[PDB]
Parts: C-alpha cells; sequence; structure tokens
C-alpha cells in the first residue's frame, strides 16, 4: 500500500538552490520518517538526514547539515530536501526512503531500516 | 561513525551458484540493527533483510541474513538472472546511519 513518489529530474547552475520533493501515500497514520539518501554517479549510498512529518522533527547527518535543509508538510505527507548552494560534486540521484515505526501503536521512534523507496530524482549541476 | 566494510567489492559468479556477501563493522552493531539492500541498474534499492536476519514480506526465501556483533553475512542461494546487482549493508544501531560501499555480484565470463 505504501508508495513514495519523487519530483522529476532537475538541471541547475552552480550556486543555485534546488528543492526535491517526496510524497508518501498509503501505510498507517503513524510517526514514520522520510529520509534522504544520496547516490553520486558510479558511487554508493549515503544517508543525508530525515524528517517525521507528523511531529515536525528533523534529523541531519553531520557531513550534510551545513549545506542542506529538510522539511515536511504534514497535511500532504510530503517531505522536502533543499540543496542550498549547488556545486558539481552535488550531481547525484537523491532518493527518499521511509522508516516505519516499531512495536504496537501509531506513535514511536522510527526504525532505521528503509522498507520503501522513491524512484529517485536526478539533480545535474551544469555549467 | 560506524564504518561498514563490504569486501570483496566485486564477485564474479554463475547462475545456480550460492553467493556469500560479508559486511564487517568497525564497532558492534547494537541489537543487530543491520539491513541488506539489492540495487539493480537504474533502480532504487530494495530491502532484502533487516534485523540482521529478518526478511520482509515478498522477499524470496533464497535470501538469508545471518551474523551479529561486527560480522554479518548475506547468503543468496540459487542465483537467478535477477540477482546480479549491487548489494549494500546498512547499520542503524546508532542514530547516525551508515552504509557499506557495496558489493557487485556479476556474472563470471570466461575471458
Amino acid at each position: 500500500q505504501v508508495q513514495l513518489v519523487q519530483s522529476g529530474a532537475e538541471v541547475k547552475r552552480p550556486g543555485s538552490s534546488v528543492t526535491v520533493s517526496c510524497k508518501a501515500s498509503g501505510g498507517s497514520f503513524s510517526t514514520y520518517a522520510l529520509s534522504w539518501v544520496r547516490q553520486a554517479p558510479g558511487r554508493g549510498l549515503e544517508w543525508m538526514g530525515g524528517v517525521i512529518p507528523l511531529l515536525t522533527i528533523t534529523n541531519y547527518a553531520p557531513r550534510f547539515q551545513g549545506r542542506i535543509t529538510i522539511t515536511a508538510d504534514r497535511s500532504t505527507s510530503t517531505a522536502y530536501l533543499e540543496l542550498n548552494s549547488l556545486r558539481p560534486e552535488d550531481t547525484a540521484v537523491y532518493y527518499c526512503a521511509r522508516e516505519g515505526t516499531t512495536g504496537w501503536g501509531w506513535l514511536g521512534k522510527p526504525i532505521g531500516a528503509f522498507a520503501h523507496w522513491g524512484q529517485g530524482t536526478l539533480v545535474t549541476v551544469s555549467s | 561513525e560506524i564504518v561498514l566494510t563490504q569486501s570483496p567489492g566485486t564477485q564474479s559468479l554463475s547462475p545456480g551458484e550460492r553467493a556469500t556477501l560479508s559486511c564487517r563493522a568497525s564497532q558492534s552493531v547494537g541489537n543487530n540493527k543491520l539491513a541488506w539492500y539489492q540495487q539493480r541498474p537504474g533502480q532504487a534499492p530494495r530491502l532484502l533483510i533487516y534485523g540482521a536476519s529478518s526478511r520482509p514480506s515478498g522477499v524470496a526465501d533464497r535470501f538469508s541474513g545471518s551474523g551479529s556483533g561486527t560480522d554479518f553475512t548475506l547468503t543468496i542461494s540459487r542465483l537467478e538472472p535477477e540477482d546480479f546487482a549491487v548489494y549494500y549493508c546498512q547499520q542503524y544501531g546508532q542514530s547516525l546511519s551508515t552504509f557499506g560501499q557495496g558489493t557487485k555480484v556479476e556474472v563470471k565470463l570466461v575471458p
């Protein structure tokens, strides 16, 4: 039932900002997290941070904190990743992924595992 | 961070064969909070294993997770064409989640 759909590929100039969106549908009404994961071309996966939309709680990986902003709109179950000032190194596919809650009940710490993924959003830094 | 080391980085195998994939952790992974992901070309990662050995609904039982502490293993039996992909481990035993660098399971072609 759970599906994550991301906004489409974007091309951006250096120094510009871009915002990628991840919309979740299905699942239970719960304190799930939407996390962002980077994959550079030919390279591996890296966790950037995440947000629990129900509670407006955000969580960053330290190596990304200074250069990104993660937010959510809880009424549309949509999470957002803003890359604030783009460099060539920022060219990558950005994935959203959903962490479910643990145990009985709608309200709990998100598990760290990613059972559901968006299709990815390619961000290409031109110039 | 917990550094996760998957080696070797590439393994060359044939269909029908068993693959063993290792993930080693620079520190103990708490409560065996270790996941495995399969990523086929062009596609998003797909969760194969969580809690070290637990298999989500809809994942074939030829995928098996084992291990604990700092030493974890994914075993894939009867490699099917579909199983040639990159495989990643991930620890979430600390709030700073990290991934391994990936192991490519690729078809062994006689050179």
